[PDB]
């Protein structure tokens, strides 16, 4: 389980100079890729069915 | 007579200066304490943001590996 700073993103917003925009929305875009990616990247893989392989091998 | 109007109309328009200037002071009052609250809280979330990013790129590295 992660900690996660919590965050307003329209004070984030109003704290950017204009200049660094630019660098603002790439962190908000990243933090957003980031977020949905988790949503569907679980945390373990499926197992592995070790009988049903055992079952069917042919090297020892 | 006159006497009077011109002085009276100059005491009207200092208190008139006076009022004024006394809103445009205390709206800057107002101005610099919203400044202030803003560069409290506000600052950290653009860090935070930048930490929250890292946490959850090794969260999808680690998964993914």
């Amino acid at each position: 389980k992660l900690a996660l700073k919590t965050i307003d993103w329209v004070a984030f917003g109003e704290i950017i100079p204009r200049n660094q925009k630019a660098v603002a929305n790439s962190l908000k875009s990243w933090n957003e890729t980031l977020t949905s990616r988790l949503a569907t990247l679980p945390e373990k893989p499926p197992a592995i069915d070790w009988a049903y392989y055992k079952a069917n091998v042919a090297k020892a | 007579g006159e006497f009077a109007d011109k002085l009276n109309e100059q005491k009207i328009a200092q208190l008139e200066e006076v009022k004024q200037a006394s809103i445009k002071q205390i709206q800057d009052a107002i101005d610099m304490e919203k400044s202030q609250q803003a560069l409290v809280q506000k600052r950290h979330y653009l860090f935070d943001v930048q930490r929250n990013n890292i946490a959850m790129a090794l969260e999808v590295t680690y998964r993914e590996r």
